[PDB]
Order: structure tokens, then C-alpha cells, then sequence
């Protein structure tokens, strides 16, 4: 009984250590993923803007060439 | 002092329950944002492909016309 | 939960590498073509 | 700082020479009609003068110059540039005075909708909704803008954004005591989350909120609603939400404040509650 | 009856240790990797802004030159 | 809403103007021979009217106008733009008429894969399989589409997507088709993951499903495959799945339904079912005699 | 190495060619006309040379070539290419000799703020701050650079990077600078975080740090600060940080080295301390009197 | 089946048309001087033929067609398309015969480094290293490619890719009885992971492996290295790694082979090891 209870105490202290480590690790998870989500959002916006601008650029350049 | 150890074990059990529940709650929303990021990512990929194809064809046609 | 997240994030990165390759090719091609065409159309006169 | 106010002053002088450019448009462009590029560079100097103003920490002046450049730039050509300038003016006006930011954002919305860009229109609608919520007290306008953005996003299979917009609207409605819309949205989103394995675990909260908004309106239907959620989702009763709800609704059958007060205190003993849920419980359990 | 108490205790500790070590080892690699995607998307941003500026200047110069020729 | 009705009215006006524009264009071609600006302008009008119409809450005719514009554009030796418009029209028809969307998506797949792009073709095939299986109650052509998508993905060494598609195909096959293909696919995916940097501890489930299929075939095959998995994968030896399946096999050998019932019930109680293990277990129980 | 030897030989050959090309440039600027294209070709060969030097591991030579190309390009009424070349030279000089890299990066900052792109300016500002802090033994300039970076990020509505920058600058300014600013920024970030669900669970650390700052300044003000924090943040009452600080301040008021030492030892036994916190604890202990 | 056969037949027709095109086009260039459009059309025909060959599941001939198109295009004084064709040929040759895939990827690397770009060069180097490792046994070539890629990554400030390449190189070196280089790389990466808010958790593993590989040499050096590592990282003693190392050190010191084996078995039971670590521990037990 003594050995079993001592082993259980070791197991519980390991429980708290591991769970707290994983918890801090997880808040880091969340922070990093939110930052990446924001910055990909900005990149997607800029992608759409560039696509539209370059499409109208080709359109007007081809129209100008046709004018020649 | 085994009864004190049992009481401490109960308190630690409650603490573990709270911590695990908080971790699960945050994990659910972590799932939701990963889904959102993938959703946006597919659209940006498709837009990149479209712009690349339009640009290749446009520049090639202009270069051919230049000759 | 985490096991599910593993493959999803891995796939995201695996496709990101293809995207960066594509954009790199696009930028290099754009730069070369535009530079050469501009020089050719500006130096003939 | 004031070395940036000095260049702000010479940016005002640049706006003055742009006034000279419009005077040229008045008198001298009759012979320089081909100087459309002159008007374009006039707009460019307007824009960079607005940029110097922004760097000078004059938000009102920066927004005014941005909107003036946008107005001078929409000469039936380069409409996208005009829209970008208008949104920049709105961003500049977000701080200090955001009222005209609202109108310029509507103008950008109209430009994009005419062009056909729906994602940008919905994002700007969400932006104006949030500026209303954070600046003004009107929620109805924010609710309408969020619903409209959700409609755009769902029109192009952008389901997640519409789902989140509807979730926010339903939460506000439950706080605004419109329980039919809240229950419908909560049950719809719960069922949608149940569809995919990724959001399979989340259905418990949505079912709980739908059940709460059911139980507030018609108490007897609370039993039927919790039952229906349970067979529809066999892993809903196991959830603490369903057990707690059953405890509250069964205690309410007999008039004993001690029962459900102890229940809620125990529930708060394991996890802190939110303003929405706490206010909901305090309102509902009074009668 | 303490025999089954010990049996459940050893099962509890065994499963706890293995599963906890699994999570701890697993998260590390994924989050070491996420920074690589972050910096790749940084490079995407840099190249893309350069690309956009390049086309903007090229198109405006082409329009100006075409107007000059006419 | 006034906006919707006005959008629908102006869209009809624009469609009529586009039809008159194409008629006048075919007339002017012989009349004046102006080139091809007229046809491109008519296509532009059609596309603008179609986008406004799909903004107008109406979908079917918007997709029809997009298809007409895409056809007229492809008449001008333009393919990628026409193919993209075809894809958009199919997406619009998704909520209006599945068959038109399916046909437009086939045309887009053919043109794209002829160009040289396989990833878009594979994604379109996956979309076809999803749209078919989600609303139409059938698998076989969905299985074919998943297999084609996996093949296209593997052609460019995109292993993850092809593996996922093959896993889905094998799961559907086991649910409905014979278990040989499912057994082979599950065993392959399980054995190709001993060294997985992030999947070191789930090959057990794949091999367990393969063993369950073996048991659904025959007891002797069940046990032989059970050993094969045991020695092949040492970690699987200590897995709870190993003990559960061995207990189930030894129970089924002696013809005692009570042991099987208690084992399955305990397994369900400790951990939830998956709607695929339960069906196979019930089919096994049906043959206890 | 033969590879590096041949690379260096070709690098010298390209240097000689670039010398001939700059001779051509100075001949066409004073002898001929229209040398802008010739000096553009000179820029192209200079850039190729610089890139291949960087490939040759001769970082100093690569940076010198890039700087020469940039300064020659500045005369071509062009600025973006000049900024990119200066940034490349700064990257090349980052290792070995980074002093001129700081000046070139400042020039790039000037160019960018002239254009209007400020996020890139803030990124370059943080790069300058970190390189100065890591390679130059001085922090006040790093503090100022982080201040400007935070200003640029917040003015651009980027509140998150600004929050991290404020956290870092205040935390370091605490070590050597009066803690009142540490108090202000820590309380500001805690107030911003508590409302937001993201950092609401970690703002207790910021409040604990600010309270420790108060304590290292004075006790009564440290008390008032911690009670104000807990009143504004009720959950902080149950926080173990609150209990640790209550014990620490009680021991300090009673002036007992044994009690404070054993309390800090108890806190050290679980989890782990940090260099900054240990320094603060030692500094307050030295002034127990 | 039928699709593959039809694709192969159409592709054979296209190839025959392509040889006819190249022959008649060179003849017409000689006799009429029509320019270079015909050569470009022939190159595009080659590219489409290679694409349809890959469709037909004939990777060897598809790669041959890609290489032919690359050679024809670079003969036309253009690089990027030639490099893309060469890398596509390598991808086709990746399966079946990868030696010519290796050669064409090396040519692509050569042209890419001639242009001046780094990232693609390092990616191709690591790809060739992977090809050698998976299809060949000459791990030395893989080590050299990893070294080149790591040098490029470190020079370009891409610390993550360089760290990964260095870790792989150290693993391979320590595998082939080389410890000094392995010791240096592992301790370097561990030191690099000191201040990392995230990699700090992983910093311990590199030090543990470094201590083991250093102990492959002698005992006293292992004790000094491990105590030095503990002093450098005060909390390293918290993990089971330090106690395991000390126990193995004393067990080897007092020739307690059975105790060493029992401790290794206990560690394996609590956490299974890999082939590499088990080999290292058995090698340690040999003396």
C-alpha cells in the first residue's frame, strides 16, 4: 500500500507538471495560429487587389494595341 | 495522515478537471480558426493560378504581336 | 483533437510550398519578359 | 514630430499647387487638353499630400485629402483606384471623426457591388457594422450589415463567415430577447457543425444555447426540445450542458430557489460564466 | 479487495504516462514546423508586393509612352 | 426588395441588349468587317449581366448567361477564360440543376487537363464526387472520381491528398463493396506509416480495420491476419485493440454470444463506436450460429 | 576548394568587366549621350556580380558590390530599386561587419517613409533594433527603435505586434529604467487583454510584474497597486501570484530574511524562476533593512 | 485502359507530326528565313506531347520529351522555360530511372545558380539528396547535398531550414561512427534553442543526443559534458534524461551490465526507442 500510494503521488505530480506544460504550450498554439490567420488574410486581400489590377492592365494594354 | 492525502488528491482532481476543460474549450475554437484559414487559403491559391495563367497568355500574345 | 489537426496543418504547408514555387516562377518570368520587351521597344527608335 | 508638421505644412503648399493645377484645368488646359496625365499626377500629388498629412498625425486632414483625391480620381477611369482611395479615406477617418468614413465606405461598397466583388463588399459591411457597434449604440444597423455580409458569403459558398455572422446576430438577439431567431440560428449552426468531424464536438454548446432560448419562451416545450436534441445527438445528454439544463427545468417545476441557486453556484464553481449567460439566467429564473 | 484497486491504479498510471508523453512529443514537432510556413508566407508577401509594384510601374509607363507616341 | 427587382429587370434588359449586340455584330462583320471587338464586347455585356443576375438572387439564368458568354469566348480561340466561366456556371447550377453543373465541370476538367494542369482536374474530380454523393444516393461513380483524383494527385507526387482519397474509397468499399480492396488499402496505409513523423501512433487503427474486414470474411483468415499484424507491428501487440479482437475471436470460436455481447458493450462504454465498426460487428454476430 | 577558387576567379573577371563598364559609363556621361541604358547594363552586371559574390561566401565583397550598384542606380531617377539594393547590401553586411548595414537600412527607411509604405518601414526598424541589441552593447537605442516600431504598427491599426513591442520595451526598461513606465505599459496591456478573450487568461502575469515593480520601488504603493488590480480583476485574487506577493510583502514588512527566503524557495521548487524576476527579488531583498 | 490507349495513339500522332514539323521548319528557315515562330510551335508541340505521354502513364518517354523541349528552347536563347521543362523531365524520371532525373535536376540547379537565385537551388539540392537516400545507398552524396542546402539556407537567414539540414547531417554522421561533427552540430543547435520561447522545450533533446554520442567515445568526457550541459541549462536535471544518463554512467562504471539492461528495458517500456537510439545504446553496452 505504501509503495502504491507513493507511486500514485509521483504520478499526480507528473500529472500537474505535464498538464501545465501542455496548457502553456496550447496558449502559444493559439497566439501563433491567430497571428498566421491575420497575416494570410492580409495576403489574400493583396492577392485579390493585384489580380484585379493586372487584369485591367492587360485589358487596357490590349485595347491600346488594337488602337494602333 | 492518509485522509489529508485523500483531500489533497480530491483538490488536485478538481484542478485537473478545470485545466483540461479550459484546454478543450480553447481547442474547439482552434479547430474553427484552422478551418477558416484553410478556407481563405484555397481561395488565394485559386486566384494565384488564375492570375498566373492570364499573365502567361497575355504576355505571350503581346510578345507575338510585337514581332 | 491534436491528431486531427496534425494532417490538416501538414497539408496546408505542403500546398504552401507549391504556391511559393508557382509565384516564384511567375515573378521571374514577369521580370525577364517585361525588361526585355521594354528595352526592345525603347531602343529601336 | 514637428519636423513632420513642417513637411505637413509644405504638403498643404502642395495642395495649394494642386489648386493651381485645377486653375490650369480652368484656363490653360484649353490648349493642354491632352494633359490627362497632368490630371493624373495632380491626383498623385493629392494622394501623397494626404500621406504626409497622415504621417503628420492629422487624421481629419488626411481623410479629407484622401477623399478629395478619390473624388478627383473617379473621372470615369480607374474606378478601382478611386475605390481604394475612398477606403483609405475611411480608414483615416476611423479614428477621430468616423461619420464620413461611414459614407465613403458605402461608396466603396457600391463601387465593388457594381463591379461584382462580393467578398470585399461583405468585409466592408462587417467593418461598418463593427464601427457602429464600437462607436454608436445602434445594433440594428450592425445586425443588418452582418446579415447582408453573411448573405454575400453564402452566395459564394463562403459558409464559415456567414455562420459566424449569424452566430453573433443570434447572440445579440438572445440578449435582445428575440428568441425565435436565436433558437433557429443556434439549432441550424449546431446541426451544421455536427455534419463534419472537425466541428463535431462543438455541437454541445450550440444545442445548449438553443435549448436555453427555447426554455425561456415556453417552459413546457423545454422538455421536448432537450429530448429532441438528445436523440438527434446521442452524445448531448452526456454533456454537462444537458444535465444542468434538465436539473434546472426539473427544479423549476417546484418553487424552490435553493435548488437552482445551488445548481448555478456549483456550475460557476467549476467554470466562470459569461455576461450573456448570467444575465439570461437572472432574467429567466425570476419568472 | 485491494488487488483490483492496484490493478486499476497501474492501468491509470500506465495510460496516463503513455498518452501524456504522446501529446507532449507530438505538439513540439508541429509547432517547430509552423514557423517555416510563417517565414514562407513572409517571402510570399515580399515577392508579391514587389510583383505588384513592378506591374503598376510597367503599366503606367506603357500608358504614358503610348500617349506620347500618339 | 426594390434592389432585387431592379437587378432582375436591368439584367433582362442587358441580356436583350447582348442578344441584339451579337446580331448586329454578325451583321456588321459582313457589313463593315470591323474585326472582333464587337464579339468581345458582347461577351463582356453577357458576363456583366450574368454576374449582376446572380447578384439578383436568381441563379439558373445567371449560369445560363455565363455559359453563353463562355461559349462565345471559346469561339474566339480562348480556352482558360472560357473554362473558368464554365466552372463558375457549374458552381451556380450546383444549387439550380446538378446535371448542367456536372457537364460543365466535365468540360472544364477536359480542357484544363489538356492544357497541362492536373491539380485543378483532380480538385474538380473531388468536387464531382462530393456533389454526387452528397445529394445523389450512389457511390460507384463517386468511387471512380475519387480514384481519378488520387491518381492525378499521385502523378505529381502529392501523397497526402491521394492517400486521403484512397482511404475514403476503401472505407466506402468496405461499407458496401467487397473487403479485399478495403483490406489491401487499409493494410497499405497502415504499413506505410511506421516511420510517420507525426502519425507514429495510429497505424493500429488501420490494421485493426483490416483485421475486422478479415474477420468479416472468415475466422481463419481473421486470425492469420491478426498474427500477421501482430508480428509486423510490435506496438500493435500491446494495443487495447489487439486484446479486444483476440477476445472477440476466442469467444466466437466457442460459440458463446454472451462473451461477444459483453466485450462489444464494454468497448462501446469505455470508448464510443464509429458507425462502421458497429455494422461489421453486427454482421459478425449474425453468423454466430 | 576548387569550386570556391573558380568562383573567386570568375568573380574577379566580373569585377574587371564591371570596371570596364563604369569606364564606359563615365565615357558616355562626358563623351557620349544616352548612356542611361549603358549604365543600366552596368547596374545589371554589378548586380549579377554582387549576387555571385554572396554565393562565393565573400559577404564583404557581395555587400560592397551591392552598395556600389545601389549608389550608381540612385542617379537613374529611380528609388525602389535603390531601396532593394540597399536592403540587400544590409543583409550581406548583417554578418561580419554590420555597422554600415545600420546606415543603409536607415537610408531604406528614409526611402520607404518617402514612398508611404510604413509596415515595411516598421519591419526594418525592428530589424535594426534587434541587430543593434544583439551585436551592439547598448539598449537605449534599441528601446527607441522598438518605440518607433510600436508607433508605426499601432498607427497602422496593427495592435498585436504593437502590444508585443510595448511589452518587450517596458519589460526591458524595467531592468535598467525607472519602473513607473513599466507600471504604465504593463497595466495598459493587462487592461487591453482582460476584455479580449485571447490574453485575458495571461494578463495576470503582466499585473504581477507591474506589482513586483511597485514593490521593488516601495511597499505601500505596491500594496495599493495590487489591491487595485485585484479589485479591477477579481480572478487575480485566487491567482497563486497574488498569494506569493501577499506572503512576500508581509515578510518584507515584518523584516524577516528567513520567511522571505523560504517563501521564494517554495515558489522556486514548483515551476521555475527567471533571470529578471530573480534580479528583482534580490534587489528588493537587498533593501529590506 | 481505353483512355490510356487513346492518349498514347494521339500522342504518337502528335510526335510524328512534331518530327515532321521540326524537319520542315528547319528546311523552311533555310530556304525562306521565316523567323523563329515555327521553332517555338515545335517546342510547344513537344511540351504538349510530353504532357499527353504523362497522361498515358509513360514517364520515361514523357521525360525524354520534356528534355527535348528544354534543349530546343534553350537553343532558342531562353532559360526559364528550358529549366521548367528539365525539372518536369526529372519529375517524370523520378520513378523508374532517376539517374537522368538527377542529371537534369543538377542542370536545373546549375542554371538557377547562374541566374543568382538561392531558395530554388537549395530546394533542388535537398531534393537530390532525398532521391539519393530513397533510391540509392550513397549517403555521402546526400550528406554533401544537405551541406550545400544548409549553407544556402543559413546564408539567406533561413535559420529553420539550415537547422533541419544540420540536424539530418548530424544524425547521418553519428550513424556512421562520426561523433565530433555530430557533437558540434547537436550542441550548436541546442545552444541556438536556448532563448527560443518555443524551441526551448526541444533544446533538451539535442543536448541529450549530444551527450550520448560524446559518451560513445569515453566515460569521463561524457560526465564532464553532461555536467557542463546541466550547468548551461540549470533545469535540464528535471527531465528523466539526466537521471538516465547518470544511472547508465554508474552502471557502466561498476560493470553492472544486468542493471544497465534492466534500466534500458524499463525506459523502453515507459517510452519505446527507435532503431538509431537502440543501436547507440547497444554500442555503448559493448564496452
Amino acid at each position: 500500500a505504501l509503495s502504491e500510494i507513493e507511486t500514485r503521488h509521483s504520478e499526480i505530480i507528473k500529472l500537474e507538471n505535464s498538464i501545465r506544460e501542455l496548457h502553456d504550450m496550447f496558449m502559444d498554439m493559439a497566439m501563433l495560429v491567430e497571428s498566421q490567420g491575420e497575416m494570410i488574410d492580409r495576403i489574400e486581400y493583396n492577392v485579390e487587389h493585384a489580380v484585379d489590377y493586372v487584369e485591367r492592365a492587360v485589358s487596357d494594354t490590349k485595347k491600346a494595341v488594337k488602337y494602333q | 495522515r492518509a485522509d489529508q492525502l485523500a483531500d489533497e488528491s480530491l483538490e488536485s482532481t478538481r484542478r485537473m478537471l478545470q485545466l483540461v476543460e479550459e484546454s478543450k474549450d480553447a481547442g474547439i475554437r482552434t479547430l474553427v480558426m484552422l478551418d477558416e484559414q484553410g478556407e481563405q487559403l484555397e481561395r488565394i491559391e485559386e486566384g494565384m493560378d488564375q492570375i498566373n495563367k492570364d499573365m502567361k497568355e497575355a504576355e505571350k500574345n503581346l510578345t507575338d504581336l510585337g514581332k | 483533437m491534436f491528431m486531427d489537426m496534425a494532417m490538416l496543418v501538414e497539408s496546408q504547408g505542403e500546398m504552401i510550398d507549391r504556391i511559393e514555387y508557382n509565384v516564384e516562377h511567375a515573378v521571374d518570368y514577369v521580370e525577364r519578359a517585361v525588361s526585355d520587351t521594354k528595352k526592345a521597344v525603347k531602343y529601336q527608335s | 514630430g514637428m519636423d513632420t508638421s513642417g513637411k505637413q505644412a509644405e504638403a498643404m503648399a502642395l495642395l495649394a499647387e494642386a489648386e493651381r493645377k485645377v486653375k490650369n484645368s480652368q484656363s490653360f488646359f484649353s490648349g493642354l487638353f491632352g494633359g490627362s496625365s497632368k490630371i493624373e499626377e495632380a491626383c498623385e500629388i493629392y494622394a501623397r499630400a494626404a500621406n504626409m498629412f497622415k504621417m503628420a498625425k492629422n487624421w481629419s486632414a488626411a481623410g479629407n485629402a484622401f477623399c478629395q483625391a478619390a473624388q478627383l480620381h473617379l473621372q470615369l477611369q480607374s474606378k478601382h483606384d478611386a475605390a481604394t482611395c475612398f477606403v483609405d479615406a475611411g480608414n483615416a477617418f476611423k479614428k477621430a471623426d468616423p461619420q464620413e468614413a461611414i459614407n465613403c465606405l458605402m461608396r466603396a461598397i457600391e463601387i465593388y457591388t457594381d463591379m461584382g466583388r462580393f467578398t470585399i463588399a461583405a468585409k466592408h459591411h462587417i467593418s461598418i457594422a463593427e464601427i457602429y457597434e464600437t462607436e454608436l449604440v445602434d445594433v440594428e444597423k450592425a445586425i443588418a450589415h452582418y446579415e447582408q455580409s453573411a448573405d454575400y458569403y453564402k452566395g459564394e459558398e463562403s459558409n464559415s463567415s456567414a455562420n459566424k455572422c449569424l452566430l453573433k446576430v443570434a447572440g445579440y438577439a438572445a440578449q435582445l430577447e428575440q428568441y425565435q431567431k436565436a433558437i433557429d440560428i443556434y439549432e441550424q449552426v449546431g446541426t451544421s457543425a455536427m455534419d463534419s468531424p472537425l466541428l463535431k464536438y462543438s455541437a454541445k454548446d450550440y444545442f445548449f444555447k438553443a435549448a436555453l432560448c427555447h426554455f425561456c419562451i415556453d417552459m413546457l416545450n423545454a422538455k421536448l426540445a432537450v429530448q429532441k436534441y438528445e436523440e438527434l445527438f446521442p452524445a448531448f445528454s452526456d454533456s454537462r450542458e444537458c444535465k444542468l439544463m434538465k436539473k434546472l427545468l426539473e427544479a423549476h417545476e417546484e418553487q424552490n430557489v435553493d435548488s437552482y441557486t445551488e445548481s448555478v453556484k456549483e456550475y460557476d464553481s467549476i467554470s466562470r460564466l459569461d455576461q450573456w449567460l448570467t444575465t439570461m439566467l437572472l432574467r429567466i429564473k425570476k419568472t
